[PDB]
């Protein structure tokens, strides 16, 4: 999935 | 007055309004009831949330959110300010609310505010405000809730979405247990089952999350999103969902893959599923969309029954495929040179059908879903030729020494080059 | 006029017109000339090129071409019939014609035949008519050619197309010595050299395969194609190709990445050639796509950061500099796993955490057409990278990846063959  | 259909939610590029209105015309040929609008890398969904729509994108918005009315779809409008706001700051508040009025005026009934994917603590102004992280977006979702007059439907997205995302465990959670508490009952919350990626939901599961969540879930289904692996594509049935679900989900949204026209299965499959307890066998559903599909492509059904099998499920390849991986394995062990000839030629056969589906596939009618899928499909194709040419080369050799350079014989480029040094 | 430019010739996904008539823009402003139109799964060029433009497409193809003679951009339409023509029928040859003439009257004065990829064996009907299969394709060259009066720009990408295609070397081969004397004179052959991706394309070679076909031959240049893996781009500088090799060639036509705004560095550095050092020609390829990502206007991607991208999807037998250093880097750790190794752990850390840098302001440029392009691309590197750099640690202090193509992947030996 995904941060910055 | 229970959704069930299509989110739009992955990263990577998004669906075109054309792709969107073809969506819809499917959706109800089918019988779900939502759309949820939540493109990752749509910059101003996400990245850009607080600016306004220019006038070309107005436009274009506006005659999606018809087109949904035109098909009786109900369209939800997404947004993430996630990364980026100041809770406790109220011009912040005032932008979310200017935006979140740009888009009423499209014509859209239904809202969202989505807090996944997000560092799980806030700023030095924010620390103050608001006791906890949680504490923090509850307080805009409600305040955002009201501004629109209780609209509905609107859904909230936690950070926390999932079990394995919920600290220390599910049932034990600060921040779970601050939203089914302090989140208004008129709002809905986005679950993803145990997993980002669930094999399968338990019926237990829903359960327990319902009991800190105090409310019925709406699942956010990551069972055929493909966003994550540049390799994989997933065309398998709806599986490893109890239809026990439906009475106790307040909906199931499928967040599929990037490629719009290979979610045919997925969203057909979810679609029975639905019909069914609105029990279900996936085997079947498939057989069901399988044929259905054939219709709108040459290719056979044999052909579409492998092409499913090799890009099946995210924890599960297909029957055909499953048989060519064990045979391959037993074929590679079992390396004497009595009936190894007889089962290497039977596999060089199996090999063959792969390149067939290809062939069958390129020369097919329609081009849209050829595209959608070439890589992938010229992926398989071209690995199961080395394949091939591997048993081949391990049976011509109790003739042979000729030992095992274009670049398509090594691959992966330097991704692939880490990817072996990796245990 | 030597000819220089791009060919849309590659399996997959064929770029659109709104692409191509900026591909147009493109070429001129780099002061480049020509564009082969052979894209293999563009339906009518192909599968089945027997069938006429409906009403609409003939709007779209008019269009296009028009916008070609537009930018000073020589449009050459091609055409892939070798599938599943029979030769000697002349309700076939008719149909090549037939749709050849129409396409003319989209204004269009250059064209090509293809017969790269297709099997060496006729069916019975023309293996009377014709003495071999060389014979037998120029044979319907000729004539096709002398049907649309000689055209200025006629085309033929040969069967035995580059050194490893031909029976059994090139200098000897029976069907290159057809076409040579035989293919008319003002009719040019492509040639993609040594290999199908040439890594070089020595001089030497050029003046073997010239001397069998007695002419300069075009290059079809695959060293930027990407169709062949999923997982590859090539933005690298156009390489392995010596300035030398221009007064012995009448042209080089670059078949380059599927995703079309990629193909910048590949187009420019190929322009800047054709005026030389690669590392030079990157540097000033880079440096000017770099005005092309901007940071969306708001109301309420750095030059390093290309440098890393480029290094990472450099070219097809070659590593940029920084791929190959972080690989190198990552080699000695996992090998020597007195503490030396800590501040070189240190120093990747940071070097992958300029990955994920990267990908992280490419997500924010405003170009959007140029980030889905080569998302899935920056996607799977910025992921790779964040478990090597975890691994990393897991010295300091998934398992279907790939899906089932991963998976056997893994079950031949071959791979790992380039580490
Ligand atoms: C997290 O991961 C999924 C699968 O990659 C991605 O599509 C999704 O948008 C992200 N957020 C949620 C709630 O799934
Ligand atoms: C052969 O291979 C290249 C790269 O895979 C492909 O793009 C090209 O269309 C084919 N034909 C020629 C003449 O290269």
């Amino acid at each position: 999935t995904l941060s910055p | 007055h229970f959704l069930c259909g299509v989110v739009e939610g992955f990263y990577g590029r998004p669906w075109v309004m054309e792709q969107r209105k073809e969506l819809f015309r499917r959706l109800q040929k089918w019988e779900l009831n939502t759309y949820l609008y939540a493109p990752k890398d749509d910059y101003k969904h996400r990245m850009f949330w607080r600016e306004m729509y220019s006038v070309e994108e107005a436009e274009q918005l506006m005659t999606l959110i018809s087109a949904a009315r035109e098909y009786e779809i109900e369209f939800i409008y997404a947004i993430s300010p996630g990364l980026d706001i100041t809770f406790s700051n109220p011009k912040e508040v005032s932008t979310l609310k200017r935006k979140l009025d740009q888009v009423s005026q499209f014509g859209c009934r239904s809202f969202a505010l989505l807090f996944d994917n997000i560092d799980h603590n806030m700023c030095a102004a924010d620390k103050e405000v608001f006791s906890s992280f949680a504490h923090a977006q509850v307080s805009i979702t409600n305040e955002i809730y009201q501004y629109l007059g209780e609209p509905e439907t609107f859904l909230f997205c936690p950070t926390e979405y999932c079990g394995t995302f919920c600290y220390p465990n599910v049932s034990q959670s600060p921040y779970l247990r601050t939203v089914g508490e302090k989140l208004l009952p008129g709002i809905e919350v986005l679950w993803t089952g145990p997993k980002v990626v669930s094999k399968e939901i338990p019926v237990e599961s829903i359960e327990e999350v319902s009991k800190i969540i105090k409310r019925a879930p709406v699942i956010w289904d990551n069972i055929h999103a493909n966003d994550y692996d540049q390799k994989r594509l997933f065309l398998g049935p709806y599986k490893g969902r109890s239809t026990e679900l439906i009475p106790r989900l307040k909906g199931v949204l499928t967040n599929p893959n990037c490629e719009f026209e290979a979610n045919y299965v997925a969203i057909h499959t979810l679609a029975t599923w639905y019909k069914s307890n609105m029990l279900y066998s996936p085997q079947m559903a498939l057989k069901l969309a399988l044929t259905e599909w054939l219709q709108e492509f040459s290719v056979t059904l044999e052909d579409l029954q492998l092409l499913a099998d090799l890009f099946y499920l995210p924890y599960e390849h297909g029957p055909k495929g499953a048989q060519m991986l064990r045979e391959f394995q037993w074929l590679r062990a079992n390396s004497s040179v009595e009936e190894w000839r007889s089962r290497a030629a039977k596999f060089e056969e199996m090999c063959g059908l792969v390149m067939g589906m290809f062939t069958r596939l390129s020369n097919c009618a329609n081009r849209t879903i050829l595209y959608d899928m070439y890589s992938y499909v010229w992926d398989i194709k071209s690995i199961m030729s080395m394949v091939k040419s591997f048993v081949q080369w391990l049976g011509c050799r109790s003739h042979s020494s000729a030992q095992f350079q274009e670049p398509w014989a090594f691959r992966g480029g330097l991704a692939g080059e880490f990817q072996r040094l990796l245990p």
